[PDB]
């Protein structure tokens, strides 16, 4: 879901 | 009371050190905290807040680029630290992306984060 | 292209140095530049922006306290640098004041500033 | 799902009617709801939201003047309605006060409100 | 002094009527004014502003849906009207899109528009 | 404490 | 370039 | 007129 560091992304999209 | 590890509701971790001069330095990372998800943060805070029960004004910035990834954007958080048994940092933020002149009108997102000492 | 002296429309001067590591350091002062109106600023910027004509994302913070005065507040500017013969830094800012619990709802002002290399 | 009475965390009550044409009309009042604390509100909402689980975009305005008081200001709330057993309207707002040219830079406050169907 | 046609820097046209009660009604359209790009707007303004030279507080909302298109979003503009030979309406706006729970953090854009009576 | 309609004011200040 | 009503879009993208 | 550092205050109010 999250693909930006801000929303707590862990892995790359 | 600011120095330490903070957590927001999105799953991010804020590790910061508050200098005696009013400097804020540290790192912003994901719940995990792997190398590719760690970013440098720098900011400032009021090192001599009022003693009338008011919060401590502060702010910091994170450019979303490290030695592995680059999101061509930067976020600034502006808010205040409130001490106590359930201390927290209440903020509002602005996330600006690098854009062409034509897309400049929609370059900035606005939101709010609440950080706590407990997950 | 970011390092140097910048001026906004209100009458404030922004003196900054952009480090190779993505760091922004400098001072924010009044038009006159007197010591009492000079404040430290720190921030971050995208040190490797896109090459498609997009701007360079950046942000910085200024806590309104120096060795002479303290306004118990802090401002963060979020925006982007646009190069060229008419270089400019387009920003939106958030000014948060230290407040009591009861006044927290009205603790943050929002605005926008455009900085240029010429007054 | 929007028509009805809503409550925020500050102690205000939002009574609204959603028209089939996308219009929002109603009143904004204090917890008590006395005549002098009642203000007219008008707004718009997406009357045909997506069916992918996304919220319903909406916004409204309240000018802080009625037949008894006038705060020479106006607030606009922008956000989205999320239906469900625990329905809510998540918003961010802008409160602008009428000011002289000299104080225009600090004419607008920014914040966020969450409205629920239960106090 | 508010009733009439207004233009912003992006190439949009704001046609509004200011009612005696404090209501704002009108349409927001593209420079060309084609039917498919015309949207309804409603808002409020201070019908009895201060006489100390202060501006007139106001705000309005536009849900981006008409009988031809739907962008599942809404924008609210908050600002003040300043009269004179070069009258203007200075605003800051919030554009919220209908999003899923997971994308709610990036649902709102913030910006600023200055409207004038001349293109 | 609250003197503006926004914060739920009931009494005028 | 503009594909949202707010930036004055005339045609759909 | 300006009493806050941000609007370029030179003197104290």
């Amino acid at each position: 879901r999250c693909c930006h560091p801000q929303c707590g992304a862990v892995e790359e999209c | 009371g600011i120095t330490g590890t903070w957590y927001n509701q999105l799953g991010s971790t804020f590790i910061v050190t508050a200098g005696a001069d009013g400097a804020l330095t540290g790192t912003y990372e994901s719940a995990v905290g792997n190398a590719e998800s760690r970013y440098v943060l720098t900011g400032r805070y009021d090192s001599a807040p009022a003693t009338d029960g008011s919060g401590t004004a502060l702010g910091w910035t994170v450019a979303w680029k490290n030695n592995y990834r680059n999101a061509h954007s930067a976020t600034t958080w502006s808010g205040q630290y409130v001490g106590g048994a359930e201390a927290r940092i209440n903020t509002q933020w602005l996330l600006t992306s690098g854009t062409t002149e034509a897309n400049a009108w929609k370059s900035t997102l606005v939101g709010h984060d609440t950080f706590t000492k407990v997950k």
